[PDB]
């Protein structure tokens, strides 16, 4: 009876030259119980993309809400909205549920569209914005995660390059979580392109 | 309780209360065992200085210690009746623990091992 | 299993180049914050020894017995008790340790912390602490309670790491520990002014100091406080 | 209300559904349909709290019967299944949430593709091949694993259930009093008579 | 009520060469958010080539290594100045361990050393004495943050061969003692940033046929 | 993940390979089959240390009878020496599900289930752990009594690779062993991450995996 | 860690920039110092949404009442409204913060626990470091501190918090309010805890990685 | 620790500066003698937050009195303490002693100790969590004392309190309400310890 | 471990036991037998906590086994009976007591009558025409008391078993995977091999 | 209420008479100054039992001391009072102050609180649930007071513990220890009231 811990899963984001990627596993289990194995925890709204952690259901219900309130953000702005700007949005819609919030980890990423700056932000599921240069890190193998990244990780690498490390540093972490794999996607983004690869790892 | 050391050896090295206890079996009614090709027949003497005997009551020689093992004796009565205690006790104790009957070499080195005990424990004969 | 009713609170001690240093205030404490005074945490053991004891002081006057008991054993039949088989601070220590330790597997545990401060017969400075758990470690700067959290932090500020040790003088020791007594005690709801300071060194042997009070404290700026906020008056 | 199972084939959906009700230490009924039709080509099964199914059940049939009416149209299993989630969604952070889960099977007449959803009490929806409420899908999902086709027929995913359902009789505690078995295709909803 | 346990932190790791075994420990000792010791060893040269550390509960902690220290002591007394090898001393651990079933000590043990082939031996065990030998083995708070890593640059998990389509694995191969110093030394620098409890300092035991060298690493001290 | 079958060809023994404490995965590399002697397996669920402690001490106690009787012990007698041991310490916490395997001329090939609440089995087919459902599955939808030796080994090793996919607490690798009269046999260690594949394209199974 | 000392034209507040899950390090590097108003900053300690949330909601109402009175901002409003709102929710709001800043009025330092008491004084600390904080504090502070005697007995007590408190660490962020004077913000004002080069580069071969599928995301209209 | 004493030619209100969490002294030189108007002061015991909250409407209510009515007497000021703290007594931790200077009444001292109840008395002292003593060396009391007296009688009161109670200590502080103002008295420890 | 059934004939007393052995969610073994021979002519079957029924059955076993050989005498059903419930009545003031019921089941070669003896975990034994333990006796007391006579026949006994049995199938929520039936008569013990 | 002062000529032993069950008084005219040897006296706080249980065994070692080593220090029967007290800590709860007159040593004040600890002290008070109380007036007690001025000391402290608490009332009894003997004194309500 712990919301974060009963579908299980994770993401990760992490920083390059130019560039940012983003990752999830695949896995939708209740408790021991492997459900789904087609789960995807990350969802873009225009440029800005958002990956979620935690209690599936707040996972869905937080995705149809963040569409919901870009929507009528581009309409009335009439611009895509920024990952700086999107993050507040997310960091304002958590604490507005403080005494009763949604069991989630969410992560963002993206690049300005107007600096080219690449743009990576974690949150706690009560909205506290975690903003880093290198890496983010979320789910129930967070721990695992932590210690990949704090090893693999260096500044400035080319997307070609930072998809090995952001790849090996999800598959390592979840392959030491019970909770986590089932498969895996990456996303790539660049600029003006975003490349999304599954990965192959063991189904166990 | 009562410690003393009442089998111990000699000079000439023997153990005398082992040895005496031997003449206690030679005193004892005569027991033969003779196995055949496909059985076996235990044959027990019964001393005649004893009429007006009740044959349905007084203690049969030849004991069942299990259903397919048997126990004859020769020498103190009393004596025989806690070493076919014992091993009838044991019977049950193998067949609860190993879901087997005994063997009948093992339930002899049983009995055989309390009367070796009884040899050089303290305050025992 | 127990519950702790008079205590003694915080013990802090620092190695300096030629020994030691420990020191305890002389105050024994209630439930409700009551105090009490006139409790002597310090616990000499021959003439290289200073055993400083805080928590239960039920528990720490039996471990006072245990060490008279120990000094009193240890001469028996022994010709060297005042030389080469004198006790030292790691056997007095690994004693305590040992008794700790079964204590608490015993489910009934002397509810103290204890740090053992002297001089080895090689002249090497011993400092180590034990606890209701039996939990053991050695540092240059060892204290106990709230001492761990205010007056390390200014200790360490003089001995860092080991290399500092040989650097630091027994004036200057002194010093930091006097000064991060009166720190205690303007933060401690549980200390007094009046507390006991032990120096053991190689050279000069041990000093023993009762009756210390703190002194040179601020006080002055507290007639500039007004009110929580607002209060102008 | 216990064993709710749902396979999607190639041209249909099946849902498979116990048919004991056991209140205490007395099973009272041993021919209960733990199913409502949503639409002509949506069916719903469920199991979990006693009156919570039934009562959130028909909530949901006179939700959709009456879009069906107003719009004089048929929702999409994608839309129904969307709509089921948000109420089940509503409910876990109410003073008295629903303790019900559900598989919606639905034949989608616009893509010519049947489609299964499965929807636990929390509201986690998930599309899948084949799907379980509860401990059935301990049992179930290895079975489903090792024999499952995409390409299979109707006939053979009924084959494939009986070998579900016989493992559930063989390895389950309780006695479920077998199952009422629904076909969802192009031509709509009919019930296997004999199983 | 008393409470007859507690947490001093700390983590370890322990690594097995070809010809050779590693043992590593950092050197802080905490309770709660205080650090008790900045240096207070937790690796300890047990004789006979058998490196040891139990890291969790420092009391039982020390217990058990001068239990396991007093055994190897008696083996040579009983049994002619036998060399204790690295298995038989893992199987007595269960034992030592395993006596205490129904009041744990809690800690976890790694113990490195050669087998009689001369190879590099790891031992882990759990607080009851289950026990596995092991080419690579993490121990104590930051276990779940280095584990992975050894999984990926010692085992080269989840690493395939560039072009062969994933088909072809990275083949597996024995690392070098400077190689594998390497990977301790980042697995703790890693540790001591994103966890509190590591750090100050890092002290590794190296087993070799020629006996049991130590090398010490500064770590972050916040 | 554990499961033993009898069928014509002797017994069928297979394993996971996988520890966990909590949500983290201690182990992928542990032994879950005691060898115990060559005519005698033990397989090992619930704590760690219990079962393996237990199973190795069960390995001297049956050595023990045999010095002493000049027999090798029954599967009977050596299931109910640990069974009437955990019996001993029940209430106290020990966590143990265990299977006894082997072949006497006596009894023939032989399986007991024994647990740690006393509960002694004599069966053809058991599965134990938290994936024993996902194994049950497998096995009694393709298990005949007149299964092939090649057959019943893939069917072993199937069932566990089933349980390793479904269930979090199970994984890491399948360990098969073939019990017959000549004795136990190895057949290998197999990596649930290439055989899971291997499977997959090979069977048609796994549908449901990204393909 | 954080801090507050009073100088003789102004006040300075310090932090440490290290946030903690259980005994995870979830950022080694983030800012618990606020500005309410340009002159008014606030150190926070405690739940870490609560404090930015706190700290952002009152320096809204305040740069609100500041165009509508058409005067600079109070210390003493914004401590007032701080308190008000934090005991509204009994402790629930785990906000603990130290209010500095200069107005009209002069320079001014106070302290906010959770339940919505507040302290005045010339020195004070809040936080798992403050008993580490206050002790290099209770040493060292004099009256008549000149600003450069401010700003190292501020970072000091940081200091002290980082190295003994393993709630506390990285970096020290100092905000100096000067009466007369723009505040100014020193982010990473001290930097001693720079990770040393890695021994080894963990960059892997291109195509490591096995991959069973790649598509090109469509993020344009 | 905290009091308030009735003397010729007013009232003086006499406290501790300690703030105690647990055994940590929070702040060493609290202010815990307030001010609700010019000659109406109270004493501070019990949860810091409470105090301060009750204490700043009490201001308010007064300020407004003072705005419509003019003046307000200590027994009014009394009243809205009480009111605050008997209503609000099930959420409320707060211990109070209200004195105040009318040129008719002279010094008057009231007490709201933790049920919400209001007491008139010559002085009053509490000590510990919100302790209030009857009598505490009632002889050592007169009517009328003379201001050095009074001083001299609560710095003697309060420096026994803080010897023998760990949540008292630091300054005493004291403030004397007369015809003549408003005067600000402390002593440091090395004054008062020495008694 | 869950349904022991016994009806007393007019020459013969018939003991029904549950064949299913269920740990957890799954059913580990449908042919088990819940019944131990004490003697050539008293049976006894059993149920309760796992490992304890198999315990107390076959030490019960091995010490009416020892009376045997030590006497060449069977003991009565009577005199086993009250054995038994001396057993048990210790066993519930022990440190971890038994938690079995059983029924004894046996035919007195010296009265030459059948005797069924149920006996609970308390060792609360009772004579009686028909018995049962746990939740059994909820649905077959009441059968029993309908349609059983004194003056049965042992196929009588045996059709108003199979209406027990059917009763149970039907309003029981668990699989009990059908009974084991054995008969106790002049001429010892047998079981019935259909049923 | 109970205390313990050393004097001139020797040492005075005080305490009240209240023996409280809640708030009903069990007995009025309770003797809590209790003899363990002629010229060592106690005062009892805590349980009645449990003090009752410790003086009588504490009397008992001190007769068995005499008969074999003769007259035994204060110190001595203070260590005996401890060891039963610290051994015992866990089931009892007893708070004891030990007052004792040698013709070498004069009076000697020694107090066993609730740790079990020993503090050997000029005097003593302990009140309320044996609270001891450090200092108490330390500037009203002086060393060698005369025997008049530490009855004065005594009576007023314990009537203002009296005044304040309800566990202490009734008549204060006192025991005087010197060379010249052993005096009872007892002092009304009427008289120390008025005080
Ligand atoms: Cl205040
Ligand atoms: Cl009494
Ligand atoms: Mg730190």
């Amino acid at each position: 009876s712990d919301p974060s811990s009963i579908n299980g899963g994770i993401v990760v984001a992490m920083t390059g030259k130019d560039c940012v990627a983003i990752a999830c596993d695949l896995r939708l289990g209740s408790q021991s119980l492997g459900v789904s194995n087609k789960f995807e925890k990350i969802f873009h709204y225009g440029h800005v993309f958002l990956g979620i952690t935690g209690l599936a259901t707040d996972v869905t219900t937080l995705n149809e809400m963040f569409r919901y309130k870009t929507n009528l953000y581009k309409l009335k702005e009439e611009r895509a909205i920024e990952p700086e700007t999107f993050t507040q949005l997310v960091s304002s819609s958590l604490y507005e549920r403080r005494f009763g919030p949604y069991f989630v980890g969410p992560v963002v990423a993206g690049i300005n569209s107007k600096s080219g700056k690449p743009f990576i932000a974690g949150f706690d599921l009560i909205g506290c914005i975690d903003e880093a240069k290198d890496f983010i890190v979320s789910g129930t193998a967070s721990d695992q995660l932590f210690g990949m990244c704090e090893s693999l990780y260096e500044p400035n690498l080319e997307p070609e390059d930072l998809f090995e490390t952001i790849s090996q540093a999800l598959l390592n972490a979840a392959d030491r979580d019970a909770l986590s794999g089932w498969g895996a996607v990456v996303y790539i983004i660049k600029k003006d392109e975003v490349v999304k690869r599954y990965l192959k790892m063991r189904q166990d | 309780g009562y410690d003393r050391a009442l089998s111990i050896f000699s000079p000439d090295g023997h153990i005398f209360q082992v040895e005496y206890a031997l003449e206690a079996v030679k005193r004892g009614t005569c027991a033969v065992g003779v196995k055949g090709k496909n059985c076996v027949v235990l044959g027990c003497e019964r001393r005649s200085t004893l009429k007006l005997q009740d044959t349905r009551i007084t203690p049969s020689k030849v004991s069942k210690i299990d259903s397919h093992v048997v126990l004859s004796f020769s020498g103190l009565n009393a004596d025989s009746r806690i070493l076919i205690e014992k091993a009838r006790v044991e019977a049950q104790s193998h067949r609860l623990t190993l879901e087997d009957p005994v063997t009948v070499e093992y339930l002899t080195r049983y009995v055989a091992g309390v009367q070796q005990r009884y040899t050089q424990s303290g305050g025992v004969r | 299993t127990q519950q702790p009713i008079v205590t003694g609170t915080s013990v802090i001690s620092m190695k300096y180049d030629n020994g030691v240093i420990i020191a305890a205030d002389n105050l024994g404490s209630y439930g409700s914050l009551l105090r009490f005074n006139g409790v002597e945490r310090l616990i000499p053991v021959g003439d290289n020894t200073v055993v400083g004891i805080s928590g239960d002081i039920s528990d720490m006057q039996h471990i006072e017995r245990l060490l008279k008991d120990l000094v009193t054993e240890n001469a028996y039949d022994n010709p060297l008790a005042d030389a080469e088989e004198a006790l030292e601070p790691s056997y007095i220590f690994e004693y305590l340790a040992t008794v700790m330790y079964q204590r608490r597997s015993k489910m009934n545990p002397l509810w103290n912390a204890i740090i053992v401060a002297g001089v080895q017969s090689n002249g090497d400075q011993f400092l180590r602490y034990v606890n209701l758990l039996g939990v053991t470690y050695s540092s240059p700067t060892l204290a106990t309670g709230f001492g761990a959290h205010m007056a390390n932090p200014l200790l360490r500020k003089v001995v860092d790491r080991e290399s500092d040790i040989p650097k630091t003088t027994v004036q200057v020791a002194e010093e930091a520990i006097v000064n991060a007594m009166r720190v205690l005690y303007y933060r401690d709801a549980r200390s007094s002014r009046n507390f006991s300071l032990a120096i053991i060194d190689k050279n000069t042997g041990l000093t023993f100091k009762k009756n210390l009070q703190v002194e040179n404290m601020k006080w002055d700026f507290a007639k500039d406080i007004k009110g929580y906020g607002t209060q102008k008056i | 209300m216990d064993i709710i199972l749902g396979i999607r084939v190639q041209d249909s959906v099946i849902l498979a559904s116990s048919k004991a009700v056991t209140r205490g230490i007395s099973v009272l009924k041993d021919s209960d349909d733990k199913t409502r039709q949503l639409s002509p080509h949506t069916l719903m099964s469920f199991a979990g709290e006693a009156g919570d199914t039934v009562q959130f059940a028909e909530y949901i049939q006179a939700n959709i019967q009456l879009y069906s009416i107003r719009e004089d149209y048929e929702l999409s299993p994608q839309a129904v299944s969307s709509f089921v989630r948000q109420e089940l969604a509503k409910s876990i952070r109410s003073r008295r949430p629903y303790q019900v889960n559900v598989l919606i099977g639905g034949y989608d007449k616009k893509k010519n593709k049947p489609e299964l959803y499965q929807i636990d009490y929390l509201g986690t929806k998930v599309e899948l091949p084949y799907g379980a409420h509860g401990y059935s899908g301990f049992y179930t999902f290895s079975l489903l694993d090792h024999h499952y086709r995409p390409d299979m027929t109707t006939e053979e995913g009924l084959d494939l259930l009986k070998l579900c359902v016989q493992e559930l009789e063989k390895r389950m505690p309780m006695d479920f009093k077998g199952v009422i078995v629904k076909i969802v295709d192009k031509d709509g909803i009919r019930q296997v008579d004999d199983f | 009520q008393f409470n007859p346990y507690g947490d001093n932190g700390g983590t370890i790791l322990g690594i097995a060469g070809e010809d050779f075994a590693v043992l590593a420990g950092d050197t802080r000792n905490i309770t709660d958010y205080s650090i008790n010791s900045r240096y207070e060893p937790k690796v300890f040269d047990c004789g006979d080539n058998i490196v040891m550390s139990a890291n969790g509960f420092a009391a039982d902690g020390d217990a058990l290594v001068k239990r396991f220290k007093n055994s190897v002591k008696w083996y040579h007394f009983d049994h002619n100045d036998k060399k204790l090898s690295i298995n038989s001393a893992a199987r007595n651990i269960q034992h030592l361990l395993y006596g205490k079933r129904f009041f744990p000590y809690y800690v976890h043990t790694i113990i490195a050393g050669l087998d009689e082939d001369g190879k590099g031996a790891v031992y882990s065990f759990d607080p009851v004495g289950s026990y596995e030998r092991e080419q690579c083995r993490a121990g104590g708070a930051a276990a779940s943050l280095i584990m992975p890593f050894l999984d990926n640059q010692v085992n080269f998990k989840n690493q395939y061969e560039p072009g062969t389509n994933g088909k072809v694995k990275k083949p597996l191969k024995y690392l070098s003692v400077e190689e594998v110093i390497k990977l301790v030394r980042d697995s703790f620098t890693s540790a001591t940033e994103r966890h509190i409890q590591v750090g100050d300092g890092l002290e590794i035991l190296i087993v070799t046929k020629d006996g049991v060298r130590k090398e010490f690493y500064e770590l972050k001290r916040d | 993940t554990t499961l033993a079958f009898r069928f014509q060809g002797g017994i069928i023994v297979a394993v996971d390979s996988r520890a966990t404490a909590g949500n983290w995965v201690a182990s992928q590399t542990v032994k879950k089959v005691i060898e115990i002697n060559p005519f005698l397996l033990g397989t090992m669920a619930g704590g760690a240390a219990d079962c393996q402690f237990w199973e190795t001490w069960l390995g001297s106690q049956c050595r023990l009878h045999e010095l002493r009787e000049k027999e090798r012990i029954s599967v009977a007698a050596a299931s109910k020496i640990l069974s009437n041991l955990v019996y001993q310490y029940k209430g106290a916490g020990l966590s143990m599900g265990t299977m006894i395997c082997g072949y006497t001329r006596k009894e023939g090939p032989t399986i007991y289930y024994v647990d740690s609440d006393g509960t002694r089995l004599k069966g053809d087919i058991f599965c134990v752990g938290s994936g024993q459902t996902f194994a049950y599955g497998v096995l009694d939808s393709n298990y005949k009594w007149d299964l092939s030796v090649e057959d019943a080994l893939y069917l072993g090793k199937r069932s566990i690779l089933a349980a390793a996919h479904r269930d979090a607490y199970s994984g890491g690798s399948v360990n098969l062993y073939h019990v017959t009269e000549d004795g136990w046999i190895y057949h290998g260690n197999h990596d649930v991450g290439e055989l899971f594949w291997k499977v997959k394209e090979e069977e048609g199974s796994f549908n449901n995996v990204i393909g | 860690t954080i801090v507050g000392v009073k100088f003789n034209n102004g006040v300075v507040i310090a932090a440490d920039t290290r946030s903690t899950q259980g005994p995870i390090v979830a950022d080694k590097n983030c800012a618990k110092l606020h500005r309410i108003s340009p002159k008014i900053w606030c150190a926070g300690a405690g739940t870490a949404a609560d404090t930015e949330a706190v700290t952002q909601l009152i320096g809204s109402n305040i740069e609100l009442h500041s165009l509508y009175t058409s005067r600079e901002p109070r210390v003493v409003s914004a401590l007032q409204m701080l308190k008000q709102h934090l005991f509204k929710y009994q402790g629930h709001i785990g906000a603990y913060l130290i209010v500095a800043g200069v107005d009209p009025t002069g320079s001014h330092l106070f302290s906010i626990h959770a339940h919505g008491s507040t302290d005045v004084g010339y020195y004070l600390s809040l936080g798992s470091g403050s008993l580490a904080a206050m002790a290099v504090l209770e040493s060292h502070w004099k009256q008549d501190l000149t600003k450069e005697e401010a700003i190292k007995l501020a970072s000091d007590a940081i200091q002290a918090g980082i190295w003994n408190d393993l709630g506390s660490g990285s970096n020290v962020d100092v905000c100096v309010m000067e009466i007369g004077k723009d505040a100014e913000y020193l982010r990473n004002y001290l930097t001693p805890n720079v990770r040393e080069e890695k021994q080894k580069s963990y960059k892997f071969p291109r195509g490591t990685t096995a991959v069973l599928k790649e598509s090109i995301v469509n993020i344009c209209d | 620790s905290i009091m308030a004493v009735t003397f010729k030619d007013g009232v003086i209100l006499g406290a501790d500066s300690r703030t105690t969490t647990g055994a940590y002294i929070a702040n060493r030189v609290t202010d815990k003698l307030t001010r609700v108007h010019d000659k109406i002061w109270c004493c501070r015991s019990g949860s810091a937050a409470d105090t301060q909250a009750i204490a700043d409407i009490v201001q308010y209510h007064l300020e407004l009195y003072t705005s419509q009515y003019g003046t307000p007497s200590t027994e009014t000021a009394a009243s809205v303490f009480k009111e605050l703290c008997y209503e609000n007594k099930d959420n409320l931790t707060a211990g109070i002693i209200v004195a105040g200077y009318d040129d008719k009444n002279k010094g008057e001292v009231y007490t709201i100790p933790l049920g919400g109840s209001v007491h008139k008395l010559p002085y009053a002292i509490a000590v510990s969590g919100s302790t209030f003593i009857y009598g505490y060396c009632d002889k050592n009391f007169r009517e009328n004392m003379s201001k050095e007296e009074t001083v001299d009688f609560i710095k003697h009161s309060l420096s026994q309190a803080i010897k023998w109670d760990g949540s008292s200590g630091g300054v005493i502080r004291m403030v004397v309400l007369t015809a003549a103002g408003v005067e600000r008295l402390i002593f440091y420890p090395d004054e008062y310890e020495q008694l």
